[PDB]
């Protein structure tokens, strides 16, 4: 979180905590009421969300679902929504804790040799999160879609 | 390292739960303590040096023997060590104040105390009373000033004396 | 060292063991001294009833040379 | 020559004293003044 | 083991002094809290198994965990998975009447996960089982005594992280 | 405080005499003016060591 | 605790706490009230109910403060009114806990091999804690001295 | 364990040989120390608990480690270090007996280190505990006994450190 | 005795006589005249010694013969005088059996709990067998006072 | 176990008092007996399992005891019977080296004739077995030697017969 | 040896060494050298000792060296008389210790399945024993070989 | 490390009191001592290949340890006993020119025994090598300065065993 991140710079430099992290720490407070509405209309469409996201990308990529693909069958396009809620709930995550490090720390690490190893286009995994993105930032205020979208941006450029 | 939401967030993930009305009480509690949780952070940011200084001159007054000799804050060798312990000390309850978890006061202070305080022969009875003196002197001083919130200062200080403190009972 | 040659039975009280007991109901026994106070304790708070007991070796009023 | 010896001559023996009681029990040692 | 009580004479008795006002004042609050807390644990323990078989049903049965090739299909494993959920509802009753996590600590997560490795044991799968125990105990008791056991039981999916 | 920290500053030197470096001295004194002038006057322990 | 004690047990039997014993946290958390007020007489009667014990203890055994004794001098008296204190505020903490654990794990286990040592006289410490039990019934009223005096006698059935 | 004989011959069965000049001579040299250490085993079997009463007074009473908080504050643990210092004594007039340290590798420096280390025992007091047991010793027992019974207990501290 | 102890351990061990203990019953036979001497030095010496030993602890420890003392009066110092007799006739037992299990089988077990249930301190009694020891060798040839404190010291040792 | 000096001991404390020259003189008697009593010790020692093969082999070998219808005619039997001579054989040698047998009426004559009655032991046959022992060892450790172990050993045999 | 037994008895009794083995080390201790210049004896002579007994034993035993036997053959003779030089040292190492226990250790534990194994007649290897003793106590003086066949009846006691 | 004049120190400063009778004895042996000590440290430091060289040659060459199957067989395994032995003969220097053992427990014991142990180098071995070090030195600096050096390889020696 950025608590940790201040914390963590504070006590690399042996001292405590600077007036910049003390006003960047209150910042992090005072947009906590609008973060925590941001998670919670995302956690309440979580479902549509995905369904939605998933319809898109399957419309937009159909070589991914035709047979010889990689999410070829029913098993697999449940795994492959599976997924996708998997990345949402991390995006949440990241939205409460108002950073990038719990995204990156659970499902963005490894995520390239993961999926390497699966035999999945890890573009077309991209191209999902883009989609969640596109319907998830339909779904909110201007500004919080931005504010969403900032760490659906970062899980984009992870993957790509 | 974990402050409350990073905790919160690691035990959801491990069920793989999302966050429900539960998870967003304790995070809106958490936002709204922190400003009060800042506020005493930046108090204790000014007074720091202070604090210290009347912990050491309260603390052996308590154990007058760690300043004779055979104690171990007999010289002032000895005596700048532990006033730079009781620094540290102050200064990561700081950052537990401001996380509102005592998962840094873990990972950076508790690991491996009782294994340097045994090797070099460092009390940890007298330690953990200068720990409880500077609670009550952090608690004392936000009674006197304007924080309306004060019920979160003493929690870093009983970790720390609870996971470094010897078993009795 | 002297022993105690003792002669009791024990009921069994919380199952109906289905293997044959007898052996360790009834039993006429060697202990010794030492270990006499706590085997007569063990079985006496188990709850038999001891008919028997006797000094199979040594004699009463012995000062030095019991061992 | 035969003072080379130090650790294997003969060793000397230190006056090493017991420990007493300290000024922890100050209050201790005022609380027996009066008791007397 | 310790409680708040025996928290409260340990980190006192370390300092060599009498209880102050502030222990008077953790104690006052865990005497305050130990009324919702007996209540809590009486309706647990007459409660005891009808929990463990929510839970079991709930998370559980019908699975590939109790079917063929899984580790509850055995009913010697099926029999073991249930004491293990009765292990976990007892200490954590054990842990809200003590207000504190230090009895899991000693006799439920010492090598509980080295246990688990290595009898072959489901990590994932009992962690659903204690989240389904949490969920029917929080269902059964009440929203902040529900809460209060949730802590312990979360502590204990924590310890098997 | 003042009579114990004179004669433990002769027994430190006398220490250092004996062990023919000054770094106890050096180490032990290095720091004590910040600490030692807050409740005690540094002008008197110079006329006192004087 | 009365509450560890009966966890303790509830676990050696494998079992939930009975209704007895949670009707005896009830009463407990009930009397804590009470059972503190026990604990603020004898925290403000610290250095009075040891002033007027040692001195019983002192003229009822002089043997104790004889030459050739295990307390003679200023400095061994000393310790042993230390060690009266410290016997106090365990009692104090027995009658906090409503259980003799918090006293038995401090100050009872191996205290015999541990005054044998130092050449202590267990009954004369036994006798010590007699006149502490007087003193504190003295200037304390009945019933919570009784119940103060149960924690008190067990110390003396440990400790003779 | 050993003592020097077995060392001896066991030295000579390894090799395969019998017992040449050389072995003849430290065998002597063995014969020649032994009243020594028997009249030290006989010194301290008299004054085993005194040596440990004024060797704890020596370096452990009135101090931080007897003092709330510290690792001998209760009485249990006040009766485990003197259940530890009986321990050392008697394995080193065991160690002086024999003339070897071997009993301290098999019997008490095996794993000591690592079960101080799981207790959170403080080395550096023993150590010092164990220097006053060297200095009481060596005031009652004389000098070259002095010397054996310190150069086993320094062997002793060399385990712990 | 000492046969009784070799007795017992080839018994115990199911074999005949080892050669070493063999050899130390030749030895102990053959030394008997001189253990026999010891024997009759002490017990033509034996109240003198133990005179002389009680008033060198009566005046060593002053605690035991003050008020309120283990040994206060005429009839209870004569006890502890008689209780040095005890002792002194179960340390030339010892030195005619050449081993120490007499005083084991007579004056050794439970006599820590003996004292404990008297209040008689049992430092005070090693003590006192340090001063029967001391004067003994001082009466008595030091070739055969070595051979006789190592039973005395024995002695001393198990009461410490 | 009584030998003879701690009868002298046991007879001391009987009446409390100290050694007069009465239980000095018998004392003084095992002094003198003891070098001889260690001589024919070691030679039974020595040829311990010689004396039991060559009397058993011209006792009662090849008779009617060893015959088919005998007791000792099973090899069961045969070991228990070698088992039975070698542990009479050893425990009169402890006979003779303590100068008593109470540790015969101890550990040999305790319950011994009433099992023999029982199982039908041949009491004549032990007797010749006995009385062959004890003239083997006669003939081989020497004649006052011979004759003071065989008063051991017709001591046990009549209180085995 | 006879010190590392007492040490382990002494510390299977939890105690200090009793003054019965404190005497039997030291007159082992005093007596020792005559121990010495019996071992001295058997390393000087070692080959004749071997080389009559060997000699003896095949007069007595001549089955052992007749056709079918288990020391039939040149290199198997040689084993015989290897095997009698390695109780020879054992025997010297048992008189230097004053202890049987290094014999029982390396060459008496386990000799009956060894000789099983190998279809070795432990009573023949025992006459060849006891042959090594003859030469011996012929080789010795008279005293010494008396305290010198003890180990090797101990030997025979434990073979045969 | 510590040497004796820092031991002195400390052993006055925790009584916290000055150099009053035995401490003044202590340093005025260890300054009179202290030429004599140099002079044997110029003359080891000279000769210190020659130690080394008749050490291994009287004690552990034409062995076992030398030939193959043994811990000396090959040259690099040699070498690094020859460096061994190097490092006990300097750092015996070390410990005789300090007065204390503590350079040897601090730099040498105290992973000595755990690196043999893990090596497999034979810890008997090692103490005869010592010991040729040790009547090496004797002989060629002398019989006083032979025993201030030998006091020190025989702790370590007890620190081999
Ligand atoms: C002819 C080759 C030269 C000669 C030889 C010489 N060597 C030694 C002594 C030893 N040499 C070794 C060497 C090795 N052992 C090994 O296992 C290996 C690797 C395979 C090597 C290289 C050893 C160990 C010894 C010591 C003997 C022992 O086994 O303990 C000597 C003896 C010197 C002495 O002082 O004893 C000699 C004479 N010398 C020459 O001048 C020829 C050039
Ligand atoms: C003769 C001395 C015996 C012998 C020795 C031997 N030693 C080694 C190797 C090592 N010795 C050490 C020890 C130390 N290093 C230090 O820095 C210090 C203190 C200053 C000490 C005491 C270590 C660490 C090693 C390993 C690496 C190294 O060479 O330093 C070996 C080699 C083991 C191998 O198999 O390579 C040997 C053989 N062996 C004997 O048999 C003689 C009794
Ligand atoms: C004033 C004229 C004199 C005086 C008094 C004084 N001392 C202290 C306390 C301390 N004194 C020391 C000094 C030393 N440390 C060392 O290592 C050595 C030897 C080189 C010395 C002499 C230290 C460390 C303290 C602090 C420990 C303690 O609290 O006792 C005080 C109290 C300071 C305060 O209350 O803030 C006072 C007033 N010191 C002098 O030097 C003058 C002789
Ligand atoms: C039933 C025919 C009659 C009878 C029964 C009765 N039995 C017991 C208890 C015991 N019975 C035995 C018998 C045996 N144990 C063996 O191992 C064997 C051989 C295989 C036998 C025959 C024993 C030992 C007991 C003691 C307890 C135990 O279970 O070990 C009781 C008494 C139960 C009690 O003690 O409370 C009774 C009453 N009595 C009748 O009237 C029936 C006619
Ligand atoms: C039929 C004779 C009776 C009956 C049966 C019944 N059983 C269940 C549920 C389960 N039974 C098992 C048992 C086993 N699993 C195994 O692997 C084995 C041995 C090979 C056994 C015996 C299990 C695991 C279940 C749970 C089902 C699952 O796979 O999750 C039910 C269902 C109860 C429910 O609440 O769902 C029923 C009805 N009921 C009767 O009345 C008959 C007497
Ligand atoms: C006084 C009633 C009697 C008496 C006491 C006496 N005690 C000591 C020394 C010690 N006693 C203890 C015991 C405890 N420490 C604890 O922390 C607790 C539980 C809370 C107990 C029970 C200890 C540790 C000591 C050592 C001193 C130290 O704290 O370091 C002495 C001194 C003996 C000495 O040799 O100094 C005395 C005199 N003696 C009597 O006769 C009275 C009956
Ligand atoms: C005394 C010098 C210091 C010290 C001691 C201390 N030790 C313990 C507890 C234990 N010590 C041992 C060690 C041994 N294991 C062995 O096999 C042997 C003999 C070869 C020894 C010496 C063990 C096993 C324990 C555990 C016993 C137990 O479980 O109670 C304690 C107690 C700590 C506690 O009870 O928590 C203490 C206090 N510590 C000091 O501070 C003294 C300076
Ligand atoms: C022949 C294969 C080997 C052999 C024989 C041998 N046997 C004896 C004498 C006896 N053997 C026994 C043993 C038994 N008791 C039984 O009940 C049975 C059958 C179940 C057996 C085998 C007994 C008792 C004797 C003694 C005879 C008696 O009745 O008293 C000897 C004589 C020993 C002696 O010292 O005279 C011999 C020689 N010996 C060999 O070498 C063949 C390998
Ligand atoms: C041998 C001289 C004659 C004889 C002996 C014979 N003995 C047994 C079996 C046993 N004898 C005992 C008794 C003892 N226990 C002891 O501890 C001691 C020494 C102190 C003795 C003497 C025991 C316990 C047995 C074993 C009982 C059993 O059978 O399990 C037997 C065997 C009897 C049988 O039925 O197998 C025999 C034959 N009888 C002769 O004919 C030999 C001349």
């Amino acid at each position: 979180s950025i608590v940790t991140k201040s914390i963590v710079n504070a006590d690399a430099e042996a001292r405590y905590l600077s007036p910049g992290e003390l006003d960047r720490i209150k910042a992090f407070v005072t947009g906590g009421a609008a973060r925590l509405r941001i998670a919670e209309t995302l956690t309440g469409s979580r479902e549509t969300i995905v369904k939605q996201a998933g319809d898109r990308l399957f419309q937009k990529r159909p070589d991914i679902v035709s047979p010889g693909g990689n999410a070829y069958g029913e098993e697999m396009t449940a795994t492959c929504l599976r997924d996708m809620d998997y990345y949402l709930r991390l995006v949440t995550y990241g939205v409460v804790s108002g950073d990038v490090t719990p995204i990156e720390e659970i499902g963005l690490v490894g995520v390239r040799e993961m999926y390497r190893s699966l035999g999945t286009p890890i573009e077309a995994v991209a191209q999902s999160v883009r989609e969640m993105k596109e319907v998830a930032s339909g779904l909110m205020s201007s500004d919080d879609a931005a504010e969403a979208s900032a760490y659906f941006d970062f899980v984009i450029g992870k993957m790509s | 390292m974990r402050d409350a939401v990073t905790t919160l967030i690691k035990n959801y993930d491990l069920t793989g739960r999302y966050l429900d009305r539960n998870a967003m009480d304790e995070l809106k509690a958490y936002f709204e303590s922190g400003s009060a949780r800042i506020a005493a952070a930046a108090m204790i940011n000014a007074n720091s040096a202070t604090i210290v200084k009347r912990a050491a001159a309260q603390l052996f007054e308590e154990i007058p023997e760690l300043i004779r000799p055979s104690g171990n804050a007999y010289t002032t060798r000895r005596f700048s060590a532990c006033l730079r312990d009781m620094d540290y000390y102050l200064r990561y309850a700081s950052y537990a104040l401001i996380a509102a978890d005592n998962n840094v006061l873990d990972e950076r202070v508790l690991q491996g105390l009782r294994e340097t305080y045994n090797s070099l022969g460092v009390p940890i009875g007298p330690t953990v009373r200068g720990i409880q003196i500077m609670k009550e002197m952090i608690e004392a001083m936000a009674e006197d000033s304007s924080l309306n919130s004060t019920d979160f200062i003493a929690s870093p200080f009983d970790h720390m004396t609870r996971e470094l403190s010897e078993l009795s009972v | 060292m002297r022993m105690f040659r003792i002669t009791a039975c024990v009921p069994s009280q919380t199952r109906i063991r289905t293997q044959r007991e007898l052996q360790n109901t009834y039993f006429t026994k060697l202990v010794p001294y030492d270990n006499w106070f706590r085997e007569q304790q063990r079985i006496m708070k188990m709850g038999g009833k001891i008919v028997k007991v006797e000094l199979a070796t040594g004699r009463p009023g012995t000062n030095a040379g019991l061992a | 020559p035969s003072q080379v010896a130090f650790a294997s001559g003969d060793p000397i023996p230190q006056n090493v004293a017991r420990r007493t009681p300290g000024p922890s029990l100050n209050r201790f040692k005022e609380m027996a003044r009066q008791v007397k | 083991m310790q409680d708040a009580i025996t928290a409260v004479i340990n980190s006192a008795d370390v300092q060599g002094k009498y209880l102050d006002g502030a222990a008077m004042d953790k104690l006052k609050s865990y005497f305050a809290s130990g009324e919702l807390r007996v209540r809590a644990a009486s309706v647990i323990s007459a409660n005891a198994a009808t929990i463990v078989k929510e839970a079991v049903a709930k998370s559980l049965l019908y699975s590939d965990v109790t079917r063929p090739g899984g580790n509850m299909y055995t009913t010697r494993r099926y029999a073991a998975c249930i004491r293990d959920l009765d292990y976990y509802l007892r200490y954590a009753t054990y842990a809200m009447l003590a207000g504190d996590a230090s009895i899991l600590d000693e006799r439920v997560l010492n090598g509980l996960k080295e246990t688990y490795n290595s009898l072959g044991v489901p990590i994932s799968s009992t962690v659903q089982a204690i989240q389904a125990i949490k969920e029917v105990t929080a269902s059964l008791v009440g929203a902040d005594a529900g809460k209060e056991m949730g802590v312990y039981l979360d502590y204990i999916c924590s310890g098997l992280s | 405080k003042s009579l114990r920290d004179m004669s433990w500053f002769l027994r430190y030197t006398t220490y250092a005499i004996v062990a023919g470096d000054p770094n106890i001295i050096v180490v032990n004194t290095r720091g004590l003016k910040e600490v030692i002038e807050n409740a005690c006057s540094i002008d008197a322990t110079i006329v006192a060591i004087q």
